């Protein structure tokens, strides 16, 4: 009785024997963006800290090689001014990569090497900031947060409309902003067997949206009733009004794609309906009311369904008679 | 409830056993204690010889006497209680459920329970003595001792669960092998002329493998618990050594502490293993 | 680095001037660089294991020649801890602190653990474009300690220059382990055109789900059973079923072990030789690990002796004792876990062989043969390592006992010589009483079966009392046998408890009363005591080993009979 | 026997006589992003180095024109303080573009030209950083790395399903993250001749996905079996069960498009199947199993196919009878 995907999508599938070739880590940036915020912050905190520290040791050493640190004498000229301890060297490293340049610690012309190190450190730190920014930008574009604003009624009903038995489901959007080119796809997950004896554990069947023009798009502003009319080509043509719910173990996958009008990022709203989450002989209660100046949506009535007289047979039997 | 064994044992021999065990264990502690007060001529050495005579067989003889008592009492009691019961209780129940108890449980009680309870109690009082002496030498050792005791408690629980499961599963696993084996001998010519022996090769392979993976896990489990129990013993060796030398900076207290710090690694293993075994065998 | 202004007076004096404290800062470099370059990489892996690790339980491979990588890391950590001790001993002048004379080493220790967890993560998921940093780090650290060692030789005093010897030791350590990964380069050759490397048998072994995946893990698990940890939490959570339990790995087959046994046969002088030729290679490793565990056990009371010597060089003995105990315990477990595996595979292959002999017959005795003697083999094999190991522990304990105590070592030697054949004798009379108890138990249980099956007919006649009296008769005969058991068990536990008392007592007393030139320091006494705590186990295990080898001759004799 | 595209896509086609108009380089930024990381780094290292250096020479010269460098006298006032050698001038250049400003070297009001140079250098360096960042961002968006995480079975089989002869292929995704609006296209590359005598060396034929609603989209979470039913309109209607594999030299192009849920970047997974990579009379072994709480995928069984009884004739012959 395992679900393919949860009520909130979040597909629950294990993947055994991945022959990892290391491609998992090669894709460093999709991974970084995929990370939770606390880890993105730790990595960049660590990267900066390490970069500042790794270079700082080099600066301290160059001071040491020159031997300028303990003489503290005027005649000798240091490569990096005001360098008395590692700590002084560390602070110098910080001032270089984050471009502070306090000035109490300056680079002289004594060490042609110090000049080279300065060039390298600036560039390395520079590239790090470039990469870090790129990563942060993509994270701020994680539109999946908008996917959480999309609503799917907990249960979908089966009722006749225009004399035809159909599958109904309510969907909505809580934000004022729109989702452009909102497209809905519906698949039926069913362990199926062909006549050739072939067995499929999770066969996915495409379900038409009864769109008037055969399209999959929908202008969703107010909660809408998405439905599928069951016909000779629908896998639900043989649904039993009583056993389909509990003894059969099927799952309806509802996918809502589209782009956020604000970012341009394509997202997905995923949900599922097990056999026991579907109601037979019930329909949805109207949600939209009307004020003198506008239309109003009552979201507390989303899961509100009522029992209506309905034929208690399979769609096939209904058509046969 | 393990106390039913105690009620079948009688309180008097319990008192004899527990008082004699505490007697000989505190005698061992006192031997090492007056050894420390020695090493930091006739007097305390003659005291040590007089101490070392005191340790005696009485706990062992008390255990064995008590086991004989429990055996004959439970045997007579279950015999008379079952022959009191009507024929209907024999008819509803399987006779194998009675006779398997009669054979296995009596052989368990009369062969393995008493010695293993004695060694479990002995290892228990030995680790108590070791911790007591190490705490007596190094009093601030207890701060380090506490979370290690917590970790030993957790490991202890997890091991006991997994060990009962694997042990019972291994014991159930080995039996259809010899069952199939005895069958395969009894109908040998039948299978040969049937020419089905490849099938029963395969079935014996399945049974044999099963007995293996069952045994392997049991062995692996035992090793895992045993390995962890020693790491903690090595840690308390380190901490006791550091604290003792830090405070010393007398000799005898430190040397006793390190001796018992050595012994505690074997003590933990012995106690846990015997605990899980007795938790099985009191069923 | 120092007290006065000398840290600069290095470079104030002209040229290189051999750069005394400076080469320590050069050795800082490799270690600090390593941590920093790999922190970003290691961290993403750590975050990925927190995020999505269901994929991580699917993929496993070993780089070629990696066991020696593990053990070289272990012993270099060992010697690093030793040079940390040398650095603290050198700073023990304490006129001022000398950070650069022990901290560089400490950073290496930190670096070493990272240098091996990084290797564990590249071995976790194959990405050979990632150990480039690793090998350049090893050659750079090798170069820096090489410079340190040659300037040490430039300012040499020679043999007792302790840091010199230790330094060159870990120099050739890094050089040889550096050669290890260029052997890995020679294998995989990923910078030139190819790397077709993949394991099927652990990967296809993984197909059934739950696993006894020990044959393919890191050597850390192979000492500590790290893999087992994950498995037990489930058993605490949910109950255990046979389906949940694993299926043995590719090499672990009754078929495969039987096949190698058949190869051994194809190759007194027959079956025994085949068994050895089939499992000797596997067995001797357990023996070796057991021998090393013996040496590390004998390291214990030596450390006690030195500690109570200096308390009449202290924490260093404790730390070395700590490492010795860890490796000892681990070595003992390794020997234990290999003895077992050999036993098991022997049981499966021998059962298959017996079965095929039955299949070639162109019966309770045969069931007894399999159900007893194969189990005896399994057990004997576990205690097979001890056949020559027991002589070592006892003898080397005697040698150190003499080097501590002088003439009184023969007292405790007399105690243990009086110990062992007493155990043998009591085991003999135990087996006699076992056979008596088996006879009485068979009588009682068979009569009990007849009574329980006809218990209705006894209920018809109220004839239960007569046959319960029969039960009582056979039960009293059983109680005679059980009193014999009580006798023999009490004498065994009295031996195993009272022997360590008498040994210590008569040894110290005969020492001191033998000559008034005795000197009973705790360093003598307690080291001898902990030796005596070691040497109970070999004797008490050796008596059972002797009886096991008698049973072993019997098992091979009966199998020789049946395979005829 | 040359392949159009490799097993891993990476289309292998030469392009002769390109009448390059220079548009190849005009598109500087698509090119920069296209470059491997080591070259992107070298270019920006070089660009910074050059920019710092080119300007540094100018700074040194302005010091020289003023003549402030060798007098070292107090009465004269330099345009740029602390300028004794080119090296000192170079370090000044660095401090300006990467905005360090140590202060030991400051710009005075003596040279109205120095002020102008400062303005120019700041802006130029500023624009460089802007462009450099832009380039780095697009590189961190190179989602082709996700394309490498997509799996295609090495060989595709031909078996009947529901009585109809069909072409089957397995496809999967190794990452937890999804690919939105995943669309599959299938083309047949075949040197073909019309009746008018026209000859085409690489004619591409469109292949339907047997989608239940006629769509090309697929919600791929678990490995799926993509297939094409051979009919009167399929170019495989005349496939020979034996010669189609070796004597005929056709190629099946499989394209998997879609956008990465994390970046919003559209990618492609390209693969091909030559005649000898197709199996006749074999099907795929089930991959998905089921644990008590979830569904599990065994990826080691991807290429696992088994022989099943099948008609050994062309789809046409099968239909004729
Ligand atoms: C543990 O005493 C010793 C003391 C000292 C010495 Cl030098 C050797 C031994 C010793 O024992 N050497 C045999 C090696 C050994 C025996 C038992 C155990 S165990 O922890 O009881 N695990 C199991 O027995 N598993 C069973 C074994 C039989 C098949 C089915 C699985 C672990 C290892
Ligand atoms: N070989 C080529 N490589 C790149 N671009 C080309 C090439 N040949 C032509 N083009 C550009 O693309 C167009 C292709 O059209 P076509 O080849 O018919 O040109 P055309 O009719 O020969 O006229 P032109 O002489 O301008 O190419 C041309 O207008 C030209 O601008
Ligand atoms: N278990 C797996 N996990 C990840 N990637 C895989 C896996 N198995 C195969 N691949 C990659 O994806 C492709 C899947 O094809 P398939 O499983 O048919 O490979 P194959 O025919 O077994 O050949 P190979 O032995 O190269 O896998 C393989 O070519 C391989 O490169």
């Amino acid at each position: 009785r395992a679900r393919f995907v949860s009520k909130k999508g979040n597909c629950n599938v294990a993947h055994k024997n991945i022959r990892e070739q290391g491609r998992f880590l090669q894709d460093v940036f999709t991974t970084l963006v995929d990370l939770k915020w606390p880890h993105t912050l730790l990595i960049f905190t660590m990267s900066f800290l390490c970069s500042w520290l790794l270079f700082a040791m080099v600066w301290w050493l160059i001071a040491f090689a020159h031997g300028d640190l303990a003489p503290g004498e005027g005649t000798n000229v240091p490569c990096v001014t005001s360098i008395h301890s590692f700590s002084s060297a560390f602070l110098f490293s910080i001032e270089v990569q984050v471009t502070i340049g306090f000035g109490g610690r300056m680079v002289t012309e004594e060490c042609p090497l110090a000049i080279l190190i300065l060039i390298v450190q600036n560039i390395v730190g520079l590239m790090i900031n470039a990469i870090m920014l790129g990563c942060i930008f993509m994270k701020t574009a994680q539109a999946h947060r908008r996917a959480e604003t999309l609503i799917f009624s907990k249960h979908a009903v089966i009722t006749p409309r225009h004399g035809r038995l159909c599958f109904m489901l309510r969907v909505g959007d809580l934000r004022k902003s729109m989702i452009i080119s909102a497209t809905i796809h519906m698949q039926v997950v069913r362990k199926t067997t062909s006549p050739e004896g072939e067995v499929v554990p999770l066969h996915q069947v495409d379900i038409p949206m009864e769109n008037g023009v055969g399209g999959n798009s929908i202008f969703l502003v107010a909660p809408l009733i998405i439905y599928h009319v069951i016909d000779s080509n629908s896998p639900l043509y043989d649904l039993a009004p009583s056993d389909l719910h509990h003894h059969q173990d099927l799952e309806i996958i509802v996918i809502l794609e589209g782009v956020v009008e604000t970012t341009g990022i394509t997202t997905q709203a995923r949900t599922s309906y097990l056999a026991d989450e579907i109601l037979w002989g019930q329909r949805f209660v109207p949600i939209v009311a009307e004020e003198d100046g506008r239309y109003s949506v009552d979201y507390s009535k989303f899961g509100n369904t009522v029992k209506v007289p309905t034929p208690l047979c399979t769609a096939r039997q209904l058509d046969e008679d | 409830a393990c106390t039913k064994y105690l009620s079948s044992a009688g309180i008097l021999l319990l008192s004899l056993l527990v008082f004699s065990q505490l007697l000989k264990h505190m005698v061992l502690v006192a031997i090492d204690y007056w050894l420390a007060k020695w090493t930091d001529y006739a007097m305390v050495f003659t005291l040590l010889c007089s101490l070392g005579i005191v340790l005696c067989l009485v706990t062992s003889v008390t255990v064995e006497w008590t086991g004989l008592k429990v055996a004959k009492r439970l045997h007579r009691s279950l015999l008379n209680r079952i022959i009191l019961a009507p024929m209907r209780f024999f008819e509803t129940t399987p006779l194998g459920s009675i006779l398997n108890r009669f054979s296995s449980d009596c052989n368990t009680i009369d062969q393995h329970i008493p010695s293993t309870l004695e060694c479990l109690s002995r290892s228990t009082l030995l680790c108590v003595s070791a911790l007591t002496v190490i705490s007596y030498v190094t009093p601030v050792f207890l701060v380090a001792l506490l979370p290690l005791a917590v970790v030993c408690y957790f490991i202890q629980k997890y091991f006991r669960v997994a060990s009962r499961d694997l042990q019972q599963l291994d014991d159930t696993t080995q039996l259809p092998l010899v069952s199939h084996f005895a069958e395969t001998v009894e109908g040998l010519t039948t299978i040969r002329a049937f020419r089905y022996e490849a099938r029963f090769q395969q079935k014996l392979l399945e049974y044999t493998d099963s007995n293996n993976i069952a045994s392997l896990f049991l062995t692996a489990a035992n090793r895992w618990l045993e390995v962890c129990m020693e790491y903690i013993g090595a840690c308390v060796v380190l901490i006791a050594a550091a604290t003792s030398i830090s405070n010393s900076l007398s000799a005898g207290l430190v040397g006793l502490g390190l001796t018992y710090a050595l012994m505690v690694s074997n003590y933990l293993n012995w106690m846990v293993r015997n605990l899980a075994d007795m938790e099985i065998q009191l069923g | 680095c120092g007290t006065e202004n000398h840290s600069a007076a290095y470079r104030v004096d002209q040229g290189v001037l051999n750069n005394g404290c400076f080469v320590d800062a050069l050795n800082v470099v490799p270690h600090v660089f390593l941590l920093f370059i790999t922190f970003p990489i290691l961290f993403i892996g750590w975050g990925s294991q927190s995020s999505k690790v269901h994929i991580h339980h699917s993929t496993w491979l070993h780089f070629p020649g990696h066991n020696l990588r593990w053990i070289l890391t272990f012993i270099l950590l060992f010697v690093l801890v030793c040079e940390i001790a040398e650095g603290i001993l050198s700073d023990g002048v304490t006129e001022s602190r000398h950070l650069h004379l022990y901290m560089p080493a400490g950073m290496a220790f930190m670096a070493a653990i990272t240098s091996v967890v990084y290797y564990h993560n590249i071995e976790t998921s194959n990405f050979p474009k990632l150990l480039i940093a690793l090998l350049i780090y090893w050659t750079l650290a090798f170069i820096t300690k090489t410079i340190k060692f040659v300037k040490f030789y430039d300012h040499a005093i020679g043999f007792s220059q302790l840091r010199f010897c230790l330094t060159g030791l870990l120099v050739i350590l890094y050089g040889m382990l550096l050669l290890v990964e260029v052997n890995v380069i020679r294998v995989r050759r990923y910078i030139f055109f190819k790397t077709p490397r993949e394991v099927k048998p652990p990967e296809d072994l993984q197909d059934l789900g739950v696993r006894f995946l020990q044959p393919f893990v890191n050597l850390l698990s192979k000492g500590t059973y790290w893999w087992m940890n994950a498995f037990i939490k489930t058993a605490h959570k949910k109950p255990i079923d046979l389906r949940a339990i694993a299926k043995l790995p590719i090499a672990m087959r009754a078929l495969t072990n039987y096949q190698r046994l058949c190869v051994a046969f194809d190759a007194a002088r027959a079956i025994w030789r085949a068994l050895c030729h089939a499992f000797g290679r596997r067995l001797i490793l357990s023996s070796t690990f057991r021998i090393l565990a013996d040496l590390l056990g004998f390291a214990g009371p030596l450390c006690i002796f030195g500690i109570v010597d200096h308390l009449g060089n202290a924490y260093v003995l404790a730390v070395l004792l700590f490492l010795a105990l860890l490796l000892q315990r681990t070595f003992l477990q390794a020997s234990y876990y290999v003895a077992i595996e050999t036993g098991i595979n022997l049981r499966g292959a021998i059962q298959t062989k017996i079965y095929n002999k039955i299949m070639h017959m162109s019966a309770g005795q045969i069931c007894n043969l399999v159900a007893i003697d194969t189990n005896q083999l399994m057990w004997f094999f576990f205690l097979c390592p001890n056949l020559w190991t027991m002589p070592v522990q006892i003898i080397v304990g005697v040698i150190l006992l003499y080097y501590i105590l002088g003439v009184s070592a023969l007292i405790g030697a007399a105690v243990i010589i009086l110990l062992a054949p007493v155990q043998y004798f009591v085991a003999t009379k135990l087996s006699q009483a076992q056979r008596t108890t088996l006879e009485h138990s068979n009588e009682r249980l068979k009569q009990t079966n007849e009574m329980l099956r006809g218990m209705k007919l006894l209920k018809l006649y109220a004839w239960e009392s007569i046959f319960c009296s029969r039960v009582e008769v056979t039960r009293r005969k059983e109680m005679t046998s059980l009193r014999a058991f009580a006798v023999y068990t009490s004498i065994s536990i009295f031996m195993n408890t009272a022997i360590p008392i008498a040994a210590v007592l008569i040894t110290f007393v005969g020492h001191v009363s033998f000559f008034k030139e005795s000197d009973l320091s705790p360093s003598v006494a307690f080291a001898s005591l902990s030796l005596f705590h070691i040497l109970v186990t070999p004797l008490f295990l050796l008596s059972s080993v002797v009886r096991s080898t008698v049973k072993a001759l019997v098992s091979v004799q009966k199998l020789s009979e049946f395979l005829s």
